[PDB]
């Protein structure tokens, strides 16, 4: 996209050095060893960090100095981008497909107790907590059911207004 | 501009006097039984 | 202390330790890895 | 059942509306017209005159507030010409009363407006 | 109400703990008139250690505007 | 038809159609809507029974 | 017992004032009315687009009048760069010596009216020069006004009163508008362009005095005739060429250059005749296809019945959508809307970027006034066209003349569609919001490196793919080997990769993560107004809450406090909910053109690209920094040309507070103040002499929320006119 | 129409619409 | 006048007509249901529209439907 | 080059007669 690396990027260090400067500027009214002049000086080295991280991250960089997403899993493939979007799109899609099916697998062994409604506003804490440790193997037990038909429910099944 | 009179005759004819007329003969017309 | 445990067992209180758990963990995670943009190491 | 109070049951507040033209005992629909609209067309040029824009030119100032005075006049007049014709489709609440009383309207408006021009002018 | 009365004098002490232990209150003393009052201190994550401002006496925190430190010199 | 027997509702304008219901009684001196369906879920009214016709409910 | 609502008998016996606002508000809707059939609802509905056709001429003949009369139309053709066109005079008795003079603006013609409309560049570069040729096009309007009138009520009188077959032809009728209303209007176009237009941008003078004996071609019509078709495109105009003079004029007709004019900024007209003659002759080939009375020719019906996938999928496909959408008036307006309006969002896109008229991009007040204006009337017309596709539904829509095809099926998975638009629309508002709150933060924490900016790779790869070669990527029309690049080398490629690499136009404009984050905001818009009037369209005719919504028709008030509470559950509610996302799109998509446009007219790029990734930086950079010279319009100092702005911005501030008023409080309390004012007037003295004839009562339900959006979308049009031409109008 | 209008495109000189 | 229908699925249970503030609807004889008693509303034009029948009313769907028609000034509620 | 005052009274004409068929045609729509 016409970008650059931020590691070359003019801007990129142009923002690093006023921040620090910024920084400096107001740790100078303080003695040294101050609690002040102390905090200061480490949101200094993390400026300093960061600065280096993003840096060393292969992050492209805007002619505002900036670091910029690739978000296509081709150009994020072949230019060393992956870590930007793919893998947390990787990574959020388990946790969530986690959080999904210990909610469902919770609400489907409540609806087989006497009082259905009784367990969705006062926990079963032991059970939730057991449903929810299960949640890891979410996705072999979901294509599973996927492909048993038993993950949805039959459209006979399912009320609807009239048409 | 040429007849330079007509916005100082036509301003006060479309913006006060054709209104009060249409207004009265509305109200006539759906007051009417 | 059955009826307090039930009382904890609520929602509301359920909520309330689960969502200090995960911003509590969520916070921790931020200060021992400050600054975290991209999935890189 | 209705509420009666000294505001509302006064032989003092009677009195006072009965002497009015709109509630005296025998009075033509037109004459109440002519002193309601001479009282009104009066006093209607004071604001107009004292606050128009026109107002801190003199000699200028009067004219155009009694000018403007006789103007809400007639559109008071049409309001009222118009009100009788839906109104009506006690001879003050009937059509033709309505008419004479509209006609009396106008014609004392004019002439109190008339009258705040002489008054200024003297 | 004897609940809602021990929420406020829990509410009031916290207000004056935080006046011992967070705040710029002795030094605000000393200069009342160039110290800012500040009774709040945030910790240092996510960046938002930039709300510890610099509101004079030796002192970064949040500037507060509530007038205990008036309060707490006229009593 | 019969007592405690699952049904599903065939009335379209019923809250509780395609569901399953439990038969409370049938009336049998001919009136209009005999089943007396009892349901696990309110409608918006609250209420959790409701009178169906032979036809409006299929055993299940 | 009253007798305005003449076509609503229950309307006419209404004791209060409620007669006279629904005999106002149902006048138009003809199938309502008392005693009326089909054959006369067919007949006053063409009655009324006559008389809509001419309000329309009559329009466009005042502005014309207006111009000729009081604009400086010879002053603005000789300098079009440095003179503000004139709308119209200002005659306001109410007006003080300085708001006289700041009107004035140093002319000689009084106060007048800075035009926005941008009829000054469309009429110069359609040939016309001088105010005589405004004004004999002003009359020749007029008078074709009042032959629309006529034939509107020539053709109610019983004689020439069409028939209800007339009006059901639709073969005929598609017949005859595709290849006369669109193809012959076309290449009527097309000859104006081509003997008056071109040689007036050349500068020679023609007009209906002397084009019988005036070439538009030097070798006249014979290479047409012959078949030597290329000769119209040789020697076109250069580059150097002086728009409305001679000098570096070609003699070509029909061209395809691409690109712009060099001095204009626009289109070159050969290249819109040549357009306009292609548009013409497809659009007379496309008016062959329906069977009239000729015997060869389509039938809809058989079309329609033939097209139904022997798999099944589509259940008995289009069977009986003929009948469907040719009974059904209401089907046809929401086609019509629905296609209008993305046809007037084409146009707002389309002439930014590629603009057609002679010194309009050097107009910016003209531009983002344009843009703003078809966007709002699109997203309107979207809005009738779904609300009127939720009335089909109600009131026209047979179930058992439907059973099994495309309608009946996509009305039984209607949850299906609801809830995946809900999901999308959820999906994008969650993540739009929180990467705008996430660098919001960012900014304020004073780290803006830690903001996500998301590059928008897909669109530049697009802009890369149509020739732009700043991105980098390498393919078809940036590639220069690829034979999508060697095929239109020789044709229309170098203008328009002339125009698509600069980026001094509107031409495929640069964007970032800031276009990024606005277009998918703009995508959460579009979803959600959707999703309000798809669900809204779906669920006219019943819910779980309202199995019998059919009914009660299309628009009433609810079905009272029962079943929980039924506030707003009509289809018209849906619409009415609809209307305030739809103006929340069109302000988003609005601001985002302004933005980005002032920023490119100001020289500034960077401000749009360093400030709207943050919406404390939309705001600040935006909404605060642009107002300063529109506020000061008038001030304790004094006055100037935009106190007619701050005054407007002011009146739509209050107009859209008003609106929160009939919005927010509901009817009981206001029918109870009427109530005791009501008490009042009778037992007031020398006042209950006077008495009403109709009761006063509280505006109603519907009715409120009616006035509450009125007034809302008032405020919010003026507010924003307002704001962006003053905002446009004082730096440029 | 068509073949006598493509045949004097592809005769008159500075015209290709070939992609090659 | 609002024009209120009483639908078959009326089982006799009284309560509409309990709800009614303006006398319009009452039981009458009938044999299609148990309690052998049916809603009727023979005085729609006191109806004001308040649906309060509609509320009151324990079938599903309702087995009272207000439909809300031309306003006159009892059905407006007008003491004026 | 301004317009004559005789061109203006022309246009006012012919509107004149343009609004005379508008009150025809929307007598006849209302009737
Ligand atoms: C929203 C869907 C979507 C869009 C619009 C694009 C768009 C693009 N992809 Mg991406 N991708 C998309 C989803 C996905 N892609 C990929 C995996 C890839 C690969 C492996 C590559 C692309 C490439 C490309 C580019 C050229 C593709 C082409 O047709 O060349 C004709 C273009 C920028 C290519 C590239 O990276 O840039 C040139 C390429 O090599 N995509 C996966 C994983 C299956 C996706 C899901
Ligand atoms: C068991 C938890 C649970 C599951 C598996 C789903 C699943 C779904 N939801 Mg539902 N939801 C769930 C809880 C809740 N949802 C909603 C409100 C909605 C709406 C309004 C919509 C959905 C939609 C959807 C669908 C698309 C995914 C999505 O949009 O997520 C979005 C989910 C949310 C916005 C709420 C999620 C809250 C929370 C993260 C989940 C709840 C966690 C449980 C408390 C965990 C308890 C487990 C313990 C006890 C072991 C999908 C069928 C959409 C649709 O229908 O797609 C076709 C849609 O429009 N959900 C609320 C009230 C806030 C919940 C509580
Ligand atoms: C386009 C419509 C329109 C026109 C042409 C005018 C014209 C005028 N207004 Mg404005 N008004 C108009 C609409 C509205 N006005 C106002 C609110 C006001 C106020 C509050 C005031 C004006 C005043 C004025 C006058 C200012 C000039 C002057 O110096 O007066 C000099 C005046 C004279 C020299 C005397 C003028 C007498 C007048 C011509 C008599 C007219 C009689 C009627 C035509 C009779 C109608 C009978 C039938 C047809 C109904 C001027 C006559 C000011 C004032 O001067 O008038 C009271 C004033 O105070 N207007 C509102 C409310 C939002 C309007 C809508
Ligand atoms: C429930 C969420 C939660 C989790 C997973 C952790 C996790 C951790 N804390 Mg933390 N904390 C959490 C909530 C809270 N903590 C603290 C106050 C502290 C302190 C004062 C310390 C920790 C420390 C630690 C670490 C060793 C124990 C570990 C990383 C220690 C540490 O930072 O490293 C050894 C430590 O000294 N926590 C508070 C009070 C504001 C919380 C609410
Ligand atoms: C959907 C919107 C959205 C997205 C995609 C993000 C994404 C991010 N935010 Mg932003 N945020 C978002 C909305 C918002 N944010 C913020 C306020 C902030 C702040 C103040 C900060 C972030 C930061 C972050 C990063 C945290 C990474 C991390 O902790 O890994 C941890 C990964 C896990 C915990 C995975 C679980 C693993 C498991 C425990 C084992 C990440 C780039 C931080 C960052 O430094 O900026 C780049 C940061 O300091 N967000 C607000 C206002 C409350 C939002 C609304
Ligand atoms: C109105 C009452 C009130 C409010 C709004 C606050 C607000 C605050 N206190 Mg103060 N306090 C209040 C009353 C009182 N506080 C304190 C004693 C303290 C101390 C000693 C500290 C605070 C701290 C804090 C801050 C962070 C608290 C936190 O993160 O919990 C953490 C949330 C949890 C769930 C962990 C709770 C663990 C605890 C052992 C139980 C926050 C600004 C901290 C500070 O100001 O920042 C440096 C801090 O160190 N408060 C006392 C005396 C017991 C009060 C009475
Ligand atoms: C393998 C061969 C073959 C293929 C690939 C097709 C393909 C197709 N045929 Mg068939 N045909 C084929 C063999 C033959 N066909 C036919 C005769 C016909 C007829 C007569 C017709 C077709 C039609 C169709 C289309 C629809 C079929 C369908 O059931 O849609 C199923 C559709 C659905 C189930 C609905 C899907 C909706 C979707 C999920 C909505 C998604 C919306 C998005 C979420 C929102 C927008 C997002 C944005 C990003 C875009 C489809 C393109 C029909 C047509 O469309 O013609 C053009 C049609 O009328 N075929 C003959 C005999 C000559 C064949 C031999
Ligand atoms: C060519 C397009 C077109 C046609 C022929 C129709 C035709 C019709 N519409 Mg559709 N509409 C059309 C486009 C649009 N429609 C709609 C949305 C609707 C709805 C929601 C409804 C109709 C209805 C009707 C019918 C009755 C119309 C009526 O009674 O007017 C009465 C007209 C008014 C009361 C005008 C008052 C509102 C107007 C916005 C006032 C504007 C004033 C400004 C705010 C002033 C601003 C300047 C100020 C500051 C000085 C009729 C069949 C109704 C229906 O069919 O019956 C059930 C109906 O409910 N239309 C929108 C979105 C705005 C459109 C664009
Ligand atoms: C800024 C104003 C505003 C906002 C944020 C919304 C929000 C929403 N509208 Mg509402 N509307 C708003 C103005 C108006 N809307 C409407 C009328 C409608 C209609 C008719 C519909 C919506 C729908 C939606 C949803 C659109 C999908 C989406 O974006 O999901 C993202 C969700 C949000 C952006 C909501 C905010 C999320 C929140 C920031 C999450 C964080 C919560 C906090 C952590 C909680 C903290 C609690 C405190 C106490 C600690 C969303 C819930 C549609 C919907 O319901 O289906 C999808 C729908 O049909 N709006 C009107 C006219 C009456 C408005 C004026
Ligand atoms: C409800 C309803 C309704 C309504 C509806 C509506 C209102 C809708 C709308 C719709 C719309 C509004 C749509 C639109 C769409 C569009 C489209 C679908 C387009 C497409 C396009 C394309 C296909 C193109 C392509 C291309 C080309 C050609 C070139 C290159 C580029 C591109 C690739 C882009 C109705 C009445 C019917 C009926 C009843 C119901």
């Amino acid at each position: 996209s016409g970008l650059t690396p931020c590691s070359e990027s003019k801007g990129f260090a142009k923002r690093q050095k006023n921040e620090i400067k910024a920084l400096t500027k107001r740790l100078k009214q303080y003695e040294e060893g101050s609690a002040p002049s102390l905090a200061l000086k480490a949101t200094i080295e993390r400026t300093e960090k960061r600065f280096a991280n993003y840096g060393n991250a292969g992050l492209l960089c805007g002619t505002d100095g900036l670091p910029h997403l690739i978000s296509d899993p081709g150009l994020a493939l072949r230019f060393g981008h992956a870590g930007e979007t793919l893998i947390p799109t990787v990574g959020f899609l388990y946790i969530a497909g986690w959080i999904g099916t210990a909610g469902r697998d919770y609400l489907i062994a409540s609806k087989g107790e006497a009082k259905p409604r009784e367990k969705e506003y006062i926990i079963d804490v032991p059970l939730a907590l057991k449903i929810s440790a299960q949640g890891a193997g979410w996705p072999f037990r979901v294509i599973r059911e996927l492909q048993k038909g038993t993950l949805l429910e039959k459209d006979s099944n399912i009320t609807v207004s009239p048409r | 501009m040429a007849a330079a009179y007509l916005p100082s005759v036509l301003v006060p004819l479309v913006g006060l006097v054709f209104p009060a007329i249409a207004m009265a003969s509305l109200f006539l017309y759906i007051e009417k039984e | 202390m059955k009826n307090f445990t039930t009382y904890l067992s609520t929602a509301p209180v359920v909520a309330l330790i689960w969502f200090t758990f995960t911003a509590g963990l969520l916070i921790e995670i931020n200060r021992f890895f400050p600054d975290p943009l991209v999935f890189s190491f | 059942g209705m509420l009666e109070t000294p505001v509302t049951s006064s032989p003092l507040v009677a009195g006072f509306l009965s002497n009015l033209p709109a509630y005296r005992i025998g009075v033509s629909p037109l004459l109440r017209g002519v002193e309601i609209g001479l009282v009104h067309g009066f006093l209607v040029t004071g604001p107009f005159i004292k606050l128009g824009p026109l107002r801190n030119i003199p000699g200028v100032a009067e004219r155009a507030g009694c000018l403007s005075g006789a103007g809400l006049v007639v559109i008071l007049a049409v309001a009222l010409t118009i009100y009788g014709a839906s109104a009506f489709q006690d001879p003050l609440q009937t059509a033709d009363g309505w008419q004479k009383f509209s006609a009396g309207w106008l014609v004392g408006g004019l002439s109190g407006v008339a009258w705040a021009w002489i008054l200024t002018q003297t | 109400h004897f609940g809602q009365l021990g929420i406020i004098l829990i509410w009031l002490s916290g207000m004056y703990f935080h006046g011992a232990r967070f705040s710029n209150y002795e030094a605000w003393l000393s200069d009342p008139i160039h110290i800012k009052p500040s009774a709040q201190v945030v910790w240092p994550v996510v960046g938002q250690e930039i709300l510890n401002g610099d509101v004079g006496g030796g002192f970064q925190g949040v500037q507060i505007t509530s007038g205990f430190f008036q309060l707490w010199r006229a009593s | 038809r019969l007592w405690c027997v699952q049904v599903k509702v065939l009335r379209p304008e019923s809250y509780w159609f395609n569901e399953v219901g439990k038969v409370v009684s049938v009336d049998q001196s001919g009136i209009r809507y005999p089943v007396v369906v009892r349901f696990p879920t309110v409608n918006y009214a609250g209420v959790s029974t409701n009178n169906y016709s032979l036809e409006e409910v299929q055993e299940v | 017992a009253t007798k305005f609502p003449k076509f609503s008998q229950g309307l006419a016996k209404d004791p209060t004032t409620r007669r006279i606002w629904y005999g106002i508000a149902t006048a138009h809707d003809f199938e309502s009315h008392d005693n009326i059939t089909e054959e006369s609802l067919y007949q006053k509905i063409f009655a009324s687009h006559f008389g809509q056709l001419a309000i329309i001429f009559l329009w466009t003949s005042g502005n014309l009048f207006h111009v000729a009369w009081q604009g400086n139309f010879p002053q603005w053709v000789q300098d079009p760069l440095h003179v503000r066109p004139i709308a119209h005079a200002i005659w306001d008795p109410h007006f003080g010596q300085p708001a006289v003079e700041a009107f004035t603006r140093g002319g000689a013609q009084g106060p007048v009216n800075i035009a926005t409309s941008g009829v000054y560049q469309w009429w110069y570069t359609i040939g016309l020069r001088t105010n005589q040729d405004l004004f004999q096009g002003s009359v020749f309007l007029t008078i074709l006004s009042g032959l629309f009138l006529f034939a509107g009520w020539l053709h109610l009188q019983p004689r020439f009163q069409p028939a209800l077959a007339w009006f059901k032809n639709a073969e005929s009728r598609l017949n005859h508008h595709l290849s006369g209303l669109f193809g012959v209007s076309s290449l009527a176009w097309t000859g104006h362009l081509v003997h008056v237009a071109i040689p007036e941008a050349r500068g020679q003078h023609v007009r209906w005095d002397n084009f019988l004996t005036t070439l538009p071609h030097p070798q006249g019509l014979a290479p047409f005739f012959s078949g030597n078709w290329a000769v119209y495109a040789q020697n076109p105009d250069s580059s150097a060429h002086l728009f409305g003079t001679g000098e570096g004029s070609g003699t070509a007709i029909l061209t395809f250059l691409g690109g712009f004019h060099p001095q204009t900024q626009s289109l070159w007209l050969t290249d819109i005749a040549h357009h306009h003659l292609a548009i013409a002759v497809v659009f007379i080939l496309a008016g062959h296809m329906y069977r009239t009375n000729f015997g060869i020719g389509h039938t809809m019906q058989e079309i329609l019945d033939a097209h139904t996938p022997p798999g099944g999928g589509l259940g008995a496909g289009h069977k009986g959508l003929f009948d469907t959408v040719n009974n059904s008036l209401h089907f046809q307006l929401g086609l019509a809307l629905a296609s209008v309006g993305t046809i007037t969002s084409l146009v707002a896109q389309h002439m930014y970027s590629l603009p057609p008229y002679a010194f309009l991009a050097q107009d910016f007040t003209t531009q983002a006034s344009l843009y703003t204006h078809h966007q709002y009337i699109a997203g309107f017309i979207l809005c009738g066209a779904f609300a009127h596709g939720a009335i089909f539904f109600v009131r026209d829509y047979d179930p058992e003349q439907n059973k099994g095809n495309v309608l009946a099926r996509i009305l039984d998975h209607k949850e299906a569609v609801i809830s995946h638009l809900s999901w999308v629309s959820l999906f994008l508002g969650f993540h739009t919001l929180g990467l705008y709150v996430h660098n919001d933060v960012m900014q304020a924490f004073g780290t803006p490196e830690k903001q996500i900016l998301i590059e928008p790779v897909f669109a530049q790869w697009i802009q890369a793919a149509q020739g732009k070669t700043l991105y980098g990527f390498d393919l078809l029309l940036s590639q220069s080997n690829s034979a999508a690049f060697s095929a239109g080398q020789t044709l229309w490629l170098p203008g328009w990769l002339d125009a698509i690499n600069s980026n001094s136009n509107s031409l495929f404009l640069t964007i970032g993560p800031g276009d990024f984050l606005v277009h998918h905001a703009i995508a959460l818009g579009l979803h959600t107004t959707t999703l309000i009037l798809v669900k809204g369209a779906l669920d006219a005719r019943g819910s779980k809450l309202m199995p019998d919504k059919k009914d009660f028709g299309y628009s009433f008030p609810c079905d009272g406090p029962g079943r929980g509470g039924t506030c707003d559950i009509s289809a018209w509610d849906a619409f009415y909910l609809a209307v305030f996302w739809m103006l929340n799109t069109i302000g988003w998509v609005t601001f985002y053109f302004h933005w980005k446009h002032l920023g490119i007219w100001q020289g500034n790029v960077n401000q749009f690209n360093e400030s709207s990734t943050y919406l404390m930086g939309w705001l600040r950079d935006y909404l605060w920094l642009n107002s300063s010279q529109l506020i000061n319009g008038y001030n304790p100092f004094g006055m100037n040309s935009l106190s007619v702005w701050a005054w407007m911005f002011l009146f739509g501030h209050l107009i859209y507070a008003t609106g929160f008023m009939f919005l927010i409080s509901w009817r009981g309390y206001w029918q109870e103040l009427i109530e005791t004012l009501a008490w009042a007037h009778e037992r007031t003295p020398l006042a209950n002499l006077v008495r009403w004839r109709d009761k006063p009562v509280a505006l109603s339900i519907v009715q409120a929320r009616l006035v509450g959006l009125a007034h809302f979308s008032a405020g919010y049009i003026l507010t924003y006119a307002a704001f962006l031409i003053a905002s446009t109008s004082g730096k440029f | 129409y068509f073949i006598l209008a493509t045949t004097s495109l592809n005769n008159t000189p500075g015209f290709d619409p070939k992609p090659f | 006048s609002h024009a209120v229908k009483i639908y078959d699925t009326c089982i006799g249970c009284t309560q509409c007509v309990r709800a009614c503030p303006t006398d319009v609807l009452e039981m009458v004889p009938w044999d299609g249901c148990k309690a052998s008693q049916i809603a009727s509303a023979p005085r729609t034009e006191d109806c004001v529209g308040c649906k309060r029948c509609e509320s009151a009313c324990p079938t599903d769907f309702l087995s009272v439907r207000v439909y809300l028609g031309s306003e006159t000034t009892r059905s407006m509620g007008l003491a004026y | 080059m301004p317009l004559s005052d005789s061109q203006i009274f022309i246009a006012l004409f012919i509107a004149l007669l343009t609004g005379i068929l508008a009150v025809r045609l929307g007598l006849e729509l209302y009737s």
